[PDB]
RNA sequence: UUAAAUCCUUUAACGAGGAUCCAUUGGAGGGCAAGUCUGGUGCCAGCAGCCGCGGUAAUUCCAGCUCCAAUAGCGUAUAUU
RNA sequence: GAAACCAAAGUCUUUGGGUUCCGGGGGGAGUAUGGUUGCAAAGCUGAAACUUAAAGGAAUUGACGGAAGGGCACCACCAGG
């Protein structure tokens, strides 16, 4: 009774990944992190927007 | 059934579709769940989980990184 | 005559007994 | 247990038991009493020259046997007290490799130093992995013919490249004869990987083949196959199957002298008539006025490419929409879907397994209790001893009825093996085999396509059915072979006992076999129901509270009345049923548990039982060497 | 350099434009840092050390994008503190 | 002091007057076994495997009462049409 194995993994639509430019790695990534949170700061009255905050 | 002592135990195969990689009379490497002898979460009476099936890992088979012999 | 059928049970394979 | 000396005594007793079992297991193979140690050799890359490794590996005493193309030899030494039979096989050649690697005790893979393996080597290695690996030894050829600064880096890069297929295994290089002796000593003492299908039947490798024709015109004669028994005790009354040429009965077994003894004519048995198994693959027994109307009378080359792209579009419309088949507006729906019925739930709704069976099941065999019969047969194989020829004996087999061309194949270079079957194995049944798709090929495959099967020492063309691998009584038909799903192929075939490895190939073009699927054999029974589902879609175009008027699902009025007892479901999760048709066209009233969206779509599921086609034939064409495009 | 070599160090020549000489391992409800995003599934498959998520809008599943942590390292099991 | 309460249940992170017994999440279980005493009943000492995300202690409000009292209505009754 019931007991499917791998129903949804094999049943989900297969979408290939997009091709984007490579990320900076190492000290360059830490530089890009630093000048995003502490250098080009945006004035906000309550700071209600996160980094991944969408809609 | 374990080799070194002969005990019968039950191991939970973690991910979806990973059960099809295990066959009867296959050599498996098994580790615990993490609570050191305690049944973990939703599964009653199971202390263990499968790590390797036929000398390749379940994670490599799940991600399609390796093929298993038989 | 909507979802009704007769479906007689015929021509079964020969089985090897135990 | 306590009492430390008694605990150590228990440990010593367990040590002695395990040591006795291991030493008993290791005496059976490659020695004075046992059969010769068969070692097959595959060079994975095309740059590797196999004859150089073979003249490096031959030197004890060698006996250079020969064939039409292949050159395999017999090795004997009393220094290691060991007896070998070395054979060669080339990758890409599906026939030879897959036919005689299923009898070798040890496989030796050869790897070129610079790259890991060729594409043909990868294809052959995937087939060998999927068919069942014996004990394998990795070896390389061109390491010592390099500068040392390049030698160390080449070994490092090669060990990096190997790890994706063989996770952790040592590499033994062959350039000198001393290295060959070390490799021979390594192959003499190895942890043997025991393959079950070899062990539960009685297989044989043909060391010499003779033909005595009864009549030249009939092209039929007696085979004399001489070789070493390696499986179980070989019984004359059992049938014999040659892997590429079918199953048929034997006549006589005799024992000549051993041509290759480690430390240096009479017949054993002839077949009785009654006790011999009968070769029968199938069942033997098959008043009104002139003008008034009824309304008032109630008061009284590129075609294959186009088909391939059509198959691609069909597979694309099968995955993004699972089983929706359009209702034809020319034919009435109750006529085209006459044999389809509605199930309340696919798991719990009853369906008689013997309800409406085709005439093809009147030609096959069923098992009353397959597990019990398998257990009894295996118990009679292992626990019982039969008066036939034991393993390790050099015997000659007189087999009554064979075609001539098989002998011709043995003179072309193709290897010949023959295995004695289990009882009730020549009969035909419906094999259910669980298979998953190999990522090497991406060709779309429908349900009843014609595919070539390698199901455990058997090869046959067949048209399977693909189903979900569930635990319920009913299993839904899969119209296409999905890549990540593990599916069940259901097809008519001679019945064999698990465990058995299963390979699914497809004839691509120019005799090139493409590996499309692999897996193993599940329990065999024709009672495993395969259900084809057809989904009819309709559009709810007048929405009120809890009820709606739906069009385009049918087009007649009696078509709605025919499918009235079948309930409708909804892509947004609603459940309902048809109340009444209103239009003379396919307009109908449907009640639901909730209110339908304007964005919504009603749909119903119809179910029928489908049975596989009878396209079984043991003949399979010989593959050409495999190559990439 | 060294018994003789290898490696390190020193120096001839060739050797960098992003489809490259391309960095991963885990996670994104809370504990605990980072999505009420989109598609599929529908107490099923599954996730989840714990609390809990999934029975048709799933912040927790399977995937795409994005984001977070450590980083040539990151997980999991076990003993111990 | 968690509090109800307590001149002790105080002189406690400003923690040391002497000393005896005894507890370590809830079950298994005061169970099995062993020893000992008893005519017996049983008393004393006393586990493990396994199971479980809880069990409890103090107080704070009051849906719901099959708890009780009053009041109102010819969309309730009485006498009637």
């Amino acid at each position: 009774s019931l007991a499917r194995a791998g129903k949804v993994r094999g049943q989900t639509p297969k979408v290939a990944k997009q091709e984007k430019k490579k990320k900076k790695t190492g000290r360059a990534k830490r530089r890009m992190q630093y000048n995003r949170r502490f250098v080009n700061v945006v004035p906000t009255f309550g700071k209600k927007k996160g980094p991944n905050a969408n809609s | 059934q374990l080799i070194k002592n002969g005990k019968k135990i039950t191991a939970f195969v973690p991910n979806d579709g990973c059960l099809n990689f295990i066959e009867e009379n296959d050599e498996v490497l098994v580790a615990g769940f993490g609570r050191k002898g305690h049944a973990v979460g939703d599964i009653p009476g199971v202390r263990f989980k499968v790590v390797k099936v036929a000398n390749v890992s379940l994670l490599a088979l799940y991600k399609g990184k390796k093929e298993r012999p038989r | 005559s909507i979802c009704s059928t007769y479906s007689n049970l015929y021509n079964h394979p020969q089985l090897i007994k135990y | 247990e306590l009492s430390r000396v008694d605990q150590r005594h228990r440990a010593s007793q367990l040590r002695k038991q395990k040591k006795e079992a291991v030493l008993a297991e290791k005496r059976q193979l490659g020695g004075k009493d046992g059969p010769p140690h068969q070692v097959l050799v595959v060079p994975l890359h095309s740059r590797i020259s196999l004859p150089e490794a073979m003249q490096l590996l031959q030197d004890g005493t060698v006996h250079l046997n020969e064939l039409g193309n292949t050159q395999n030899f017999m090795l004997l030494c009393p220094r290691l007290k060991h007896r070998w039979f070395f054979t060669s096989a080339r990758p890409g050649d599906l026939h030879v490799v897959l036919d005689m690697a299923k009898v070798a005790d040890t496989i030796l893979f050869l790897l070129d130093p610079l790259e890991g393996w060729d594409s043909t080597g990868d294809y052959c290695l995937s087939c060998l992995f999927a068919q069942g690996l014996p004990t394998y030894t990795l070896a390389v050829q061109g390491i010592s013919g390099l500068p040392l600064k390049k030698q160390i880096d080449t070994r490092k890069k090669l060990s990096k490249a190997v790890e994706k297929r063989f996770p952790h295994d040592k590499l033994l290089l062959l350039d000198t004869q001393q290295e060959a002796g070390m490799l021979l000593r390594q192959l003499a003492n190895q942890k043997q990987q025991h393959l079950a299908f070899r062990d539960r039947r009685a297989y044989l490798f043909a060391h010499a083949v003779d033909f005595v024709p009864s009549e030249e015109n009939n092209l039929v004669g007696t085979l004399k196959i001489s070789g070493y028994v390696r499986g179980q005790t070989l019984n004359v009354n059992r049938l014999l199957h040659i892997v590429g040429y079918g199953d048929f009965q034997m006549k006589q077994i005799d024992a000549p002298g051993d041509p290759f003894p480690l430390n240096p004519k009479v017949l054993m048995k002839a077949d009785p008539g009654r006790q011999e198994s009968l070769q029968a693959e199938v069942i033997p027994d098959p008043k009104v006025p002139k003008g008034t109307s009824s309304y008032q009378a109630e008061w009284i080359d590129e075609e294959a490419e186009a088909k391939m792209l059509e198959k691609y579009k069909q597979e694309r419309l099968e995955e993004m929409f699972p089983d929706e088949v359009d209702t034809p507006r020319d034919v009435a729906a109750r006529i085209r879907f006459q044999k389809y019925r509605g199930l309340k739930s696919f798991r719990t709704s009853p369906w008689d397994p013997k309800e409406n069976l085709p005439q093809d099941y009147a030609r096959i065999f069923q098992f009353q209790n397959f597990t019990n019969t398998r257990k009894s047969i295996f118990k009679e194989v292992e626990e019982k001893e039969v008066e036939g020829a034991e393993v390790g004996w050099y015997v000659t087999l007189h087999v009554s009825e064979v075609p001539v061309s098989v002998v011709e194949c043995f003179r072309q270079g193709t290897p010949l093996i023959a295995f004695s079957l289990l009882p009730h194995e020549q009969k035909m049944s419906v094999l259910n085999m669980v298979v998953r798709r190999d990522p090497g090929n991406t060709e779309p495959v429908k349900a009843k396509e014609e595919l070539i099967f390698h199901c455990g020492f058997r090869r046959f063309r067949a048209s399977p059915l693909f189903s979900q691998h569930t635990a319920a009584d009913k299993h839904k038909l899969q119209r296409f072979l999905t890549a990540d799903m593990a599916l069940v192929a259901t097809v008519y075939a001679p019945i064999t006992f698990p465990p058995a490895s299963v390979l699914l190939f497809k004839q691509k073009s120019n005799g090139m076999h493409s590996l499309i699927a692999t897996g193993h054999l599940m329990s065999v029974d024709p009672d495993r129901m395969v259900i084809k589902r057809v989904v009819l879609s309709g559009h709810p175009f007048k929405i009120f509270t809890k009820m709606a008027v739906v069009r385009y699902m049918f087009f007649n009025r009696e078509d709605v009345l025919w499918f009235k007892p079948v309930e409708l479901r909804t892509k947004w999760g609603r459940r309902g049923h048809i109340k009444e048709p209103l239009g003379t066209h396919g307009h109908m009233k449907c009640s639901f548990d909730g209110k339908l969206k304007s964005q919504d779509t009603v749909l119903m599921n119809l179910y029928k039982r489908v049975f596989p086609k009878w396209t079984y034939d043991p003949y399979v064409p010989e593959p050409v060497p495999w190559l990439k495009s």
